[PDB]
């Protein structure tokens, strides 16, 4: 219940999100291969707010990874805990023509977040982790917050933004 | 000395770390080498006499198996051609579930045979057309070799005899026992309608005694513990709930507001009375056991123990659905006394101990039920995993037999017959594709050759004897494993059969993968990240 | 240099060096891209840094996935991208003709000429070529056989014949089925879906819709034989008030009352749907399907399933228009004015499962104005290649319909323009005749490349082709299996008029602009 | 040689030598608990990374305390654990027999 989905954008944003998912996984009973060892029931009460359980007992995070580079997502995958992410939750020259650049990337992101929000029951929000002063956080992030708001103008959108002599009569 | 600077154009405009391969000498002859080496890697795990292989993955986890798909999954491949062969094998596993090594052997043989045609002069297109024609001819020929179709898929002995082979190819010696177990488990859950879901067979592993102490159970077992004082029920009426077993609260933030002292003195008493009323209302319908998917409260547990209610909490969100299917109940999203239609019935519900493991068992006497479980007992987790994989292959074979009823002889007889007939056909074709057709026919001997090599005999004598006996009109003669001298045996009498659909799909996918590898001309690689 | 004395870290290339660099880059690009042209071209494999595999033959994909860091390559890639996104074809010929134009221009510039003379010659030759193309075209009625020929010609250059014959019929049928005799064709009404099994020869066209999600409640029916369809984007989840609110109760009974009372807003909508269903489908003979663009609570799912309703949640926005066009209903944002006139009809609804994925089929619509192309195959790269080919074919057929004319192919048009320009050039005054000659020689690259790829002798084949078309006024092109001259129109090789027009314009403009660059400088911030 | 099949760092060993190596390693594993059998058997002392000591005569406990990472040797630890879980006695004899 009260499902929340996560968006990671940029190199540093991707790294911060990977760290957060690592630490929350160690806090819970989740291990790198997607199974459960925790001994306390309180580690499993709210597991569905952050994880989808697949047929067979495996758990996958409710996270989306985006960068305009074929190396950042590969680095995350190579790094530990990068294999637990679903292989199709990745979005990947800089400027072509088209009169608008990134229109296909934003559409792919919207499709993936729609597919992810389909699985959850009563989702409530999006946690966006991106650079703020960066080019990907201002320009290449072509008002992605605005696009998300237009797509779902009823749910919360919580963003972790990186920070005198004349003095006479009157 | 001096240096060769660079070539103008693309060679200068290329990025740093990128690779560009072009031509027959730099692309095709290297892709063939990579595929041949990949096939040679897993050649030795083919047949009943295949040897196990030990692989450690990047997380220091240990695998011991002779299943080709598992080996390829655990290995990590850096070469694109081997990657495409691996994807072909995985697609075959997804489509049928058995025959993942035949694909690799066939593709490797086809490529290593096309190499010499390319060497002697034929171009890639003439090889491709010959391969396609030969594949179509093989698919046309294949049905005529069908023999001994399945008759009854609800007879225990016939099912065991049909499933024996696919298990015997992995567990040499335990095949009879495993076939009996899997036949019982599969026949138990097979409905009147043809629909047979593979997911309805569950496997549970308990450390302990030997494999011979495995068993099958008509119901469900969970590695859990009873939350209440009651431990056993002899005729169980089950209630199932998806919500937590506690008094519910508002979705919006709530607050208890009090302005006098009587409310403060009466709140907790009222809450306790309300919970007691709800629990007794549930218990009045006759429910003995309550299954919940969430948290239980101390007061609820106290009243459930007071009214002699067995309380089990299982939590997967899928085990709950499987239990609902098993018993015949419907999960209730609110805590209300169930109606009879929503009430499940199970004969025995109890808590037991097996080899230092506490389990909860829901058991029926019905031979059909809805699902069934297989309890495996082994001395090693790796051994239990291997037996689990064998059981999975048996179940997949049963499902394929449900889909299609036709069988063909095995142990090299089908491959020898196909090779002979394709050679006879390709003899009469004028043109430059006859060489490709003859090579496609010759590539079929790799399977009996691998079987003979693994068995430990001389493959040439086996192949010569197979050809000699097939020239007289004996279509059901294949390799003999038991003898120490190379010999042949009638496969139809011995009961070594295999499915038609598996061979069909394996040939199709292997040919497609081989021609796809052959079609590539030049390769551009970016630097790894 | 002047720039160096101000910024010592700058980089510069002056008059001759700039021209040399540009010509070298163009020739380097064309040397690689020349092997794609024609149905006899070879396939390139591209491997990225992540380890993915892409088999391709299209010029644009090769340009944007080959590893290059050159400014002239960037300009040419941008031009190819514009060509692709406007017309949908002709990306390789663009690069070929640009490279040949630059090479032929440098051939004369190396003898002391000035680029402006060649520029004027280029302009005059372009005007003459456009005039000739305007008259060489063939106007027809654009019937099914002509569209089949055009689509087969456009698709045979990407996949083999066996798969091309399958794809051509599906593409033509979809385009014809979503067409009315006005209101120019609007894509996004054809959905492209891919399912990974059942080898590609099973790719098909469905006169209905396929959705990549299915029913979420176990007890919902798996197949409906005669379905009313309701399409909506109203929310059936729990909703919180915009202004901050909180419950203040005194006892457990009051808490229970509030808990019961906090659901009436959604239960009212569920009741409205149920009443409409019971009003329309009186007896248990028909079926009811609901499609919602927003979420549905488990309580609402159970309430709907108790009465035999098949509900799907969180569909995509474009499906709101697609389902309306296909089934023939009304997409509505509120249930205040619900009536049977807002319902649609579908002759079959069912469900398919692929391991961890689920699909829903809506089929047997009365007169659908929207269809779906179902792609199948055993590999991700196979699916991607087929998707690109389908895009190419759809664009080609749509352009052929939009234009009233089609043009013969296989280099016949290039031969004809070269012959016409050769006779035109004596009328020009000055040295622009050299530019006209260069333009013609550049135009003669396509038949040469086709012959080279098919495996013949370029000079001899072109000499034969020019030997015909001069003693007989026929439009003559190259036969790719014998090397002999042929007549394109009788054999059935066709090309688009807009593609040729755009290609000529873009190539001439880019060549003229490139030839006039005086220096290349990088003197800004690093 | 230009492009290799598997990733660099992979190690492989096949044939009679690796089987002989496995047989050799099992001998060391059995030698680890050899002298703890019978009425006149001694016991062992194991010190871990944190300085905590464990004095034991139980074969399963000793084998668990040893940090065995040999894939063939791990089987002898597994069977000892299985015996301990199943019957609770006889953990050294099974390893010696194997
Ligand atoms: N008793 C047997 N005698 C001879 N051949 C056998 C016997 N059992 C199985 N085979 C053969 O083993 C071959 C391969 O089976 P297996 O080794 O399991 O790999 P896969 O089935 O994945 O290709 C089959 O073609 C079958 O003909
Ligand atoms: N069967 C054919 N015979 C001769 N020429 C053909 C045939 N099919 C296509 N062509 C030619 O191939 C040319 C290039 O098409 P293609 O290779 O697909 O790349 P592009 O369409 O991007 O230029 C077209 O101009 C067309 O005239
Ligand atoms: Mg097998
Ligand atoms: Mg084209
Ligand atoms: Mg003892």
């Amino acid at each position: 219940m009260r499902e929340i989905v996560h968006i990671q954008a940029g190199q540093c944003g991707n790294q911060i999100g990977a760290k957060f998912w690592e630490v929350i996984s160690d806090e819970h009973g989740i291990d790198p291969t997607g199974t459960y060892h925790g001994d306390s029931d309180l580690q499993l009460d709210r597991i569905s707010v952050y994880y989808n359980e697949a047929t067979g007992g495996k758990y996958v995070p409710r996270a989306i990874l985006v960068d305009l580079e074929p190396g950042t997502m590969d680095s995350v995958r190579s790094g530990p805990f990068g294999q637990i992410f679903r292989p199709d939750n990745f979005v990947f020259n800089w400027a072509k023509g088209h009169y608008t650049e990134g229109a296909e990337l934003v559409d792919s992101v919207l499709d993936v977040v729609r597919k992810e929000a389909e699985s959850c029951d009563c989702l409530q929000g999006f946690q966006l982790t991106h650079s703020l002063g960066g080019g990907t956080g201002s320009g290449m992030g072509t008002l992605l917050i605005s696009k998300i708001r237009e797509e779902y103008p009823d749910r919360i959108m919580n963003t972790f933004s990186v920070v005198e002599e004349a003095e006479e009569e009157a | 000395a001096l240096h060769v600077p660079k070539a103008p154009g693309f060679a200068q405009m290329l990025k740093e770390g990128a690779k560009h391969f072009s031509g027959l000498e730099e692309a095709v002859y290297r892709n063939i080498q990579a595929c041949k080496e990949l096939a040679q890697t897993t050649r030795t795990a083919y047949g009943p006499n295949g040897m196990n292989k030990m692989v450690i993955n990047h997380l220091e986890k240990l695998f011991v198996t002779n299943d080709a798909a598992t080996i390829l999954r655990e290995l990590e491949v850096q070469h694109p051609a081997a990657k495409m062969i691996v994807m072909a094998s995985h697609m075959q596993e997804q489509e049928v579930g058995d025959g993942t090594n035949f694909v690799l052997v066939f593709a490797g043989a086809l490529l290593e045979l096309a190499e010499e045609l390319l060497r002697i002069g034929l171009s890639v297109s003439e090889v491709i057309e010959g391969y396609e024609i030969a594949c179509r001819k093989a698919h046309e020929i294949l049905p005529n070799l069908v023999c001994c179709s399945a008759k009854n898929l609800r007879d225990i002995d016939e099912v065991s005899s049909l499933l024996r082979t696919s298990i015997m190819s992995k567990q040499y010696g335990n095949e009879v026992f495993l076939a009996k177990l899997i036949a019982q488990a599969c026949v138990s859950i097979f409905p009147d309608s043809g629909h047979f879901n593979v997911d309805n067979i569950r496997v549970c592993k308990i450390l302990g005694s030997g494999i011979s102490s495995s068993s099958v159970l008509h119901g469900m077992v969970f590695k859990k513990e009873t939350e209440g004082d009651v431990t056993s029920v002899k005729d169980a009426k089950i209630a199932v709930y998806s919500c937590p077993f506690d008094g519910m609260i508002t979705e919006t933030k709530g607050t208890v507001l009090i302005k006098t002292a009587e409310e403060l003195m009466n709140f907790s008493k009222g809450e306790e009375n309300l919970m007691d009323a709800q629990v007794k209302a549930i218990a009045d319908t006759g429910a003995n056991v309550v299954v919940t998917g969430g948290k239980v409260a101390d007061m609820a547990l106290h009243y459930a123990n007071k009214y002699n209610i067995m309380l089990v909490r299982l939590n997967s969100k899928w085990d709950l659905r499987r239990l609902c299917k098993t018993v015949g109940a419907t999960a209730l999203p609110r805590l209300t006394p169930p109606v009879l239609e929503e009430m499940g019935h199970c004969d025995s519900v109890y808590l037991s101990e097996v080899g230092d493991t506490q389990v909860v068992v829901f058991k029926h006497e019905k031979e059909d039920g809805a699902i069934s479980t297989i309890v495996l007992r082994g001395s090693t987790d790796n051994l239990m995993d291997d037996i689990e994989r064998a059981v999975d292959d048996g179940v997949n074979t049963f499902k394929v037999l449900t889909r299609d009823k036709r069988l063909v002889p095995g142990g090299g007889a089908t491959e020898i017959e196909l090779a002979k007939q394709i050679t006879s056909y390709g003899e009469t074709c004028p043109g430059l594709e006859q060489y490709a057709i003859k090579k496609f026919a010759e590539a079929f001997e790799a399977i009996p050759r691998a079987l003979a090599e693994n068995s430990g005999v001389k493959a040439n004598e086996v192949i010569s004897k197979l050809y000699a006996v097939h020239q007289e009109g004996n279509k059901n003669v294949g390799l003999d494993i038991e003898a120490e001298v190379p010999a042949v045996k009638d496969m139809l009498e011995a009961g070594i059969l295999d499915t038609y659909l598996g061979k069909y799909w394996a040939i199709k996918l292997a040919t497609n993968a081989a021609v796809t590898v052959l079609r590539v001309d030049q390769i551009i690689m970016a630097k790894p990240a | 240099a002047a720039v160096k004395t101000l910024n010592p870290k700058a980089e510069v290339a002056r008059a001759q060096a700039a021209l040399a660099v540009n010509i070298s880059a163009a020739r380097g690009l064309q040397d690689v891209l020349r092997t794609n042209l024609g149905p006899k071209g070879t396939m390139k494999m591209l491997v990225s840094g992540a380890g993915d595999i892409k088999l391709t033959k299209d010029g644009n994909v090769l340009l944007h996935e080959m590893q290059i860091q050159h400014p002239t390559a960037s300009l040419i890639a941008k031009v190819a991208t514009a060509q692709d996104d406007i017309t949908g074809d002709g990306t390789t010929s663009n690069v070929l003709i640009i490279g040949e134009l630059l090479k032929q221009a440098d051939l004369y510039i190396s003898e002391g000429l000035h680029p402006r003379i060649i520029t004027e010659g280029f302009e005059a030759a372009k005007e003459k070529a456009l005039q000739f193309l305007e008259e060489v075209k063939v106007s027809r009625e654009m019937d099914r056989e002509t569209l089949i020929d055009v689509a087969r010609t456009s698709l045979r250059t990407k996949v083999h014949a066996e798969l091309a014959d399958v794809l051509t019929e599906a593409v033509v049928d979809s385009i014809l089925a979503i067409k009315k005799q006005d209101e120019p064709i609007d894509l996004f009404m054809i959905e492209i879906m891919e399912m990974k099994h059942k080898s590609e020869t099973d790719t098909s066209l469905i006169r209905g819709l396929v959705l990549d999600h299915g029913a979420r409640h176990p007890d919902m029916k798996k197949r409906v034989e005669d379905a009313y369809i309701l399409t909506c984007n109203v929310s059936l989840e729990y909703e919180k008030t915009e202004v901050n609110s909180g419950f203040f109760y005194k006892s457990a009974e009051e808490r229970e009352k509030l808990v019961k009372a906090e659901r009436k807003f959604i239960e009212d909508r569920v009741k409205k749907i149920i009443e409409l269903k019971r009003k329309v489908c009186g007896d248990s003979d028909k079926g009811f399907v609901v499609i919602n663009q927003k979420g549905i609570d488990p309580f609402s799912l159970d309430a709907l399933s108790k009465e035999g309703i098949v509900a799907l949640r969180r569909a995509k926005r474009r499906n709101m228009e697609r389902l309306t066009l296909a089934c023939g209903g009304v997409a509505l944002n509120s249930f205040d004015d619900l009536s049977p006139d807002c319902l649609g009809h579908a002759g079959l609804v069912y469900e398919y499962t692929l391991g961890e994925e689920k699909f829903t089929f809506i089929e047997k619509c009365n007169n659908p104005r929207s269809v779906t192309l179902l792609i199948k195959g055993p590999n991700k790269h196979t699916l991607t290649q087929i998707k690109d080919a389908v895009r190419d074919g759809l664009r080609a057929v749509k352009n052929a319909i939009d234009d009233g004319c089609v043009v013969p192919g296989a280099g016949a048009v290039e031969v004809a323009m070269a012959e016409a320009l050769i006779k035109h050039k004596p009328s020009v005054k000055g040295r622009a005749q050299l530019g006209v000659q260069a333009f013609a020689d550049a135009l003669l690259i396509i038949p040469k490349v086709l012959a080279q790829n098919s495996g013949f002798d370029l000079q001899e084949t072109l000499v034969k082709i020019q030997a015909e078309h001069s003693e007989s006024g026929q439009l003559v092109g190259v036969d790719l299996n014998t090397g002999e001259p042929m007549v394109a129109a009788e054999v059935g090789v066709w090309d688009n008029y807009c593609v040729k027009k755009q290609l000529l314009h873009s190539c001439t403009v880019i060549a003229t602009n490139i030839l006039l660059v005086d220096e290349i400088m990088r003197a800004g911030m690093s | 040689t230009p492009v290799i099949l598997l990733k660099e760092g992979t190690d492989s060993s096949q044939g009679i030598p690796q089987l002989v190596s496995n047989i050799s390693a099992c001998q060391v594993i059995a030698e680890a608990v050899r002298t703890t059998l019978g009425p006149r058997g001694m016991d062992k002392l194991i010190v871990d990374g944190r300085g905590k000591a464990t004095i034991s005569n139980d074969g399963a406990t000793i084998l668990k305390l040893l940090d065995v990472v040999h894939p063939a040797a791990k089987t002898l630890v597994d069977i000892a654990k299985s015996q301990d879980a199943e019957v609770g006695d006889g953990t050294t004899s099974v390893t010696l027999l194997a």
